[PDB]
């Protein structure tokens, strides 16, 4: 049982472009093996070597370290013929280094690549397309710039897409990726509508794409998802009006509008009606009008409703008086107009976590 | 498939009497330590 | 004006006088002197709060959130109580908040998910109710997720499981329900996974295999039913709890093949069939509990090969068949207790080459034969009970040389011929029980050096003779439980002497005279 002698070599080469060349004296690095490389045995008793990591992901159980001076990616990967993950967390080389093209040259295994808070620079390098088999892609936290390249639809299969805090610009990508899961693209440059096409991957349980500047309005068939749990637009230019129907979307925990300023209309009383699991609503700060609809009282499980910093008119409907389950509530700088419902079990529950203030109208009793 | 004792005897990097010791937090997990220093297991 | 947000903090703990006499607006003006307040040298701005443990019961202020370069905040042990206030989300640099042993309550703030430098959320231990909420999905670097012990409701969304950067997840001992998720397999980075004492339902997911980076697996005393997956096998863990739910079948003899096992609990649960032998081949394995089932079968004599096992529990099953002589080759066993099963035979005299051995209790068998006195050997027993049994002969005199002995439980079994004297001589015996035997002769006086005795009970035998006066030496003892033998003569009154005595029982004897006005009914 001994390691393939060119992926010896490889890891070697690796392990030297890390700043870590004790693994060099190793004889057999799959049987000598270290926290942050795995290997398996073929069936004629030989090992490959099928994940490499590094970085402290918090000490505990510390990959290892990278030579802040003078490390870098090293070429040699591509000799991992077998090579199913990768991983590098605040692994800090010689410069900011761009991610290298070569990556693609693993196509054939590479099933997780997480490159996470290393510095990165330049684009996207556009031959990743090449792995086509993988289920997770992070780029997390790097100084990417140009656009998330075309050839990302390439991933069929792909499970988790993580490139927020970045400097991507263009479009979100247009792909269909029925068994993608979770995207995350927040704390970008993005720019144009949510394509339509987003809503046809219905594995998706969570759009993380607040922070960017994407523009237009939410997708009407955004229906469609009926596992997503967490939708996040905070932060971007989106334009009304509401989506006539929100029912299809029955796992809904989450759904922040926040700090769209020019989101501009009503809250229709069919828009939250039926949402069994909801349970935090944020529309702040996005330039809503009307009244606060009454079905949003119904919603079984709504803990948080964050409604401040809109035009919002009216009285404060009096259904309002029989929620026991909300510990936030924000109507504060609005318009609103008349008395105050909410009973005393209320008020002193919920203490500061209600919010009432700027709202000149407002008749106030006791509260 | 099953699972085997981790062996620290090149997981301290290049610290050389790398060798396994186990810890209560009670359940238990396993660390390796070279000279009072600790390190992951394999 | 750092200074005036630390006095609102201030002015919201309740029990406090000399606590913060450091926090003296009146003089003691640099703030960075105060006591808990830590301040970097290059800004001289507050960045690490730290009063744990000082008790000071009143509210976290919302001024808390007046302090914006803090990177830890540490609240712990202080009994505060109300709401964790949303303006802890304005600490935008925070990297540590620690509110552990509190009395917190209502739910964890939504203004939490504001903090993206956030690698350490410790809440164990308070009073908070409501979901664990989805926007802990949105902190990137977030790492010790601890929540146990609180009222926390509602699922565990499989959202929370895709993370690659989560290290500890600590959901103990909330009320929560629903199943456990094949998303599961998504935290790769997580070494400690731990869902005891909820209210968790469904399956053990047959993915779990996935888990490999899992040191420690709790799912213990939830209501998980169905079978242990086959796919268990695939788990690196050191730690695998699985007792306390509604598991059924046979163990699952891949668990064989898991020698990286440092604990395995399988007890309390409805597991049926036998013990796989293959569980021989966790020669690692320094823990195996398997009490509370319905195993049936032999006791493997493979576990003698399981060289390193230092607590096994088999008590409660239905097992049959003898105790094997291989268990004298568990060097570290430090306990063995094979309570209530159907084990017939002798005691394997091989069992004293277990030079460690603390506790032995193979109470409610059908175990038979005499104490095999190569038990003279076993000088670490602390506790020994062969209660229940069908054991015949005379108690060993050997017995009184194990010196730190404190519970002797020998009752209702076929002990004959007389009280050994040296039974006197275990000055660290706290319970003496010898009742419902065939023991005869007299009540040895040299009870009378049983200093730490609490309770003496020697009830259903032939007891013959007087009542020593010497037991009234006896400053300890609580429970002289004498009944039912042939004593005679007067009950001497030095038991006068004994204090503690509470509860004392000589009916069915030949005792003869006046009870003496050595009366100490307090019960």
């Amino acid at each position: 049982a001994r390691t393939e002698p060119d992926e010896q070599d490889a890891v070697y080469d690796i392990m030297r472009a890390t700043g870590n060349d004790w693994a060099a004296a190793i004889p057999d690095v799959c049987r000598g093996r270290w926290h942050g490389i795995e290997c398996m045995p073929d069936q004629d008793n030989v090992y490959h070597v099928v994940s490499l990591s590094f970085g402290a992901l918090s000490d505990d159980t510390a990959f290892p370290t990278c030579d802040p001076q003078r490390s870098y990616v090293s070429e040699s990967l591509t000799r991992l013929k077998h090579l199913k993950a990768l991983f590098f967390y605040r692994c800090l080389g010689r410069a900011p280094q761009r991610i290298p093209a070569f990556l693609g040259r693993l196509g054939s295994s590479l099933q997780t690549l997480v490159l996470r808070e290393n510095g990165f620079l330049g684009p996207i390098p556009d031959e990743l397309g090449n792995l086509t088999n993988l289920k997770v892609l992070d780029l997390h936290k790097n100084h990417l710039n140009g656009s998330i390249p075309l050839s990302f639809n390439r991933f069929s299969g792909l499970r988790s897409l993580d490139l927020s805090g970045n400097r991507l610009t263009g479009s979100i990508p247009g792909f269909v990726l029925p068994a993608l899961s979770v995207l995350d693209l927040n704390q970008n440059l993005l720019t144009g509508p949510v394509p339509p096409t987003l809503t046809s991957c219905g594995s998706l349980i969570k759009i993380d794409l607040s922070r960017n500047r994407v523009t237009g309005p939410i997708p009407e068939s955004q229906n469609r998802l009926n596992q997503l749990v967490l939708l996040d637009l905070s932060y971007n230019r989106l334009s009304g009006p509401f989506p006539s129907s929100l029912q299809g979307l029955n796992s809904l925990q989450a759904l922040m509008l926040k700090g769209n300023n020019k989101f501009s209309t009503t809250i229709p009383e069919n828009a939250f009606k039926g949402l069994k699991n909801l349970m935090i609503l944020v529309l702040s700060n996005t330039n809503i009008q009307g009244s606060i609809p009454k079905s949003l009282t119904r919603l079984n499980s709504l803990r948080v409703l964050h409604l401040e910093g809109n035009n919002l008119t009216g009285e404060i409907p009096l259904e309002f008086r029989d929620v026991k389950h909300l510990s936030e509530l924000r109507l504060n700088d609005n318009s609103l107009t008349g008395p105050v419902p909410f009973e005393r079990d209320t008020v002193w529950r919920m203490r500061r976590k209600l919010r009432l203030y700027n709202n000149a109208g407002l008749c106030v009793n006791r509260d | 498939a099953g699972s085997r004792l981790p062996d620290c005897s090149h997981a301290c990097g290049s610290c050389s009497p790398c060798r396994l010791v186990m810890v209560s937090f009670c359940p238990m997990a396993y660390k390796c330590m070279c000279n009072n220093k600790s390190y992951p297991v394999p | 004006n750092e200074g005036k947000a630390l006095m609102a903090i201030k002015g919201s703990f309740s029990n406090l006088v000399n606590m913060l006499l450091d926090w003296d607006d009146v003089h003691n003006s640099d703030l960075c002197s105060w006591r808990g307040v830590f301040c970097d040298n290059v800004s001289y701005s507050v960045v690490s709060l730290n009063l744990s443990s000082l008790n000071l019961g009143g509210e976290i202020s919302p001024a808390i959130g007046d302090l914006r370069n803090l990177q830890s905040i540490d609240l712990q042990g202080n009994k505060l109580a109300g709401q964790i206030p949303d303006e802890i989300g304005n600490c935008a640099s925070l990297v540590y908040l620690d509110l552990s042993e509190n009395l917190l309550y209502g739910d964890i703030p939504f203004s939490i998910s504001k903090l993206k430098q956030l690698e350490t959320l410790n809440l164990k231990n308070n009073q908070l109710t409501g979901p664990v909420p989805a926007t802990l999905t949105q902190i990137p670097n977030l790492k010790r997720l601890d929540l146990a012990g609180n009222h926390l409701t509602g699922e565990i969304s499989r959202l929370l499981y895709w993370n690659e950067v989560l290290q500890y997840l600590g959901l103990r001992g909330n009320m929560l329900t629903g199943t456990l998720s094949s998303d599961m397999c998504q935290l790769t980075g997580l070494w400690y996974f731990d869902v005891r004492g909820n209210n968790l339902t469904g399956t053990i997911p047959e993915s779990i295999g996935n888990c490999t980076s899992f040191q420690i697996l709790d799912i213990s005393y939830n209501q998980i039913t169905g079978e242990i997956p086959y796919n268990i096998g695939f788990l690196q863990v050191a730690t695998l709890s699985l007792q306390g739910n509604r598991l059924t079948g046979r163990i699952p003899e891949v668990i064989g093949l898991m020698q990286a096992l440092a604990v395995l609990d399988l007890s309390d649960n409805e597991l049926v069939g036998p013990i796989p032998p293959i569980l021989g081949n966790l020669s690692f394995t320094g823990k195996l509990y398997l009490h509370g089932n319905m195993l049936t079968g032999p006791i493997p004599s493979e576990l003698g090969n399981m060289s390193r096992l230092s607590y096994l529990q088999l008590n409660d099953n239905k097992l049959v068949g003898t105790i094997p002589p291989e268990l004298g080759k568990l060097e570290q066993l430090f306990e063995l207790n094979l309570a209530n099963n159907r084990l017939v035979g002798p005691i394997p005299s091989n069992i004293s080459s277990c030079a460690a051995l603390n506790q032995f209790n193979v109470h409610g068998n059908l175990l038979s034969g005499s104490i095999p006195l190569a038990f003279r050997n076993l000088g670490s027993l602390t506790y020994l009970n062969l209660s229940s049994n069908n054991f015949k002969g005379k108690i060993p005199v050997e017995l009184g040389h194990i010196i730190n002995l404190d519970k002797l439980d020998l009752s209702g079994n076929n002990f004959s011929g007389s009280i050994p004297l040296t039974l006197g001589d275990l000055e660290h015996l706290l319970i003496l029980n010898l009742s419902r035997n065939h023991l005869s002769g007299q009540l040895p006086a040299e009870f009378g050096n049983l200093r730490s005795i609490q309770m003496i009970d020697v009830s259903f035998n032939l007891l013959s003779g007087v009542i020593p006066t010497e037991l009234g030496q006896l400053q300890n003892l609580n429970s002289l439980i004498l009944n039912n033998n042939k004593l005679h003569g007067k009950i001497p009154d030095q038991l006068t002497n004994c204090f503690t005595l509470v509860n004392l029982n000589v009916s069915f004897n030949n005792l003869s005279g006046i009870v003496p006005p050595m009366a100490n009914f307090s019960r």
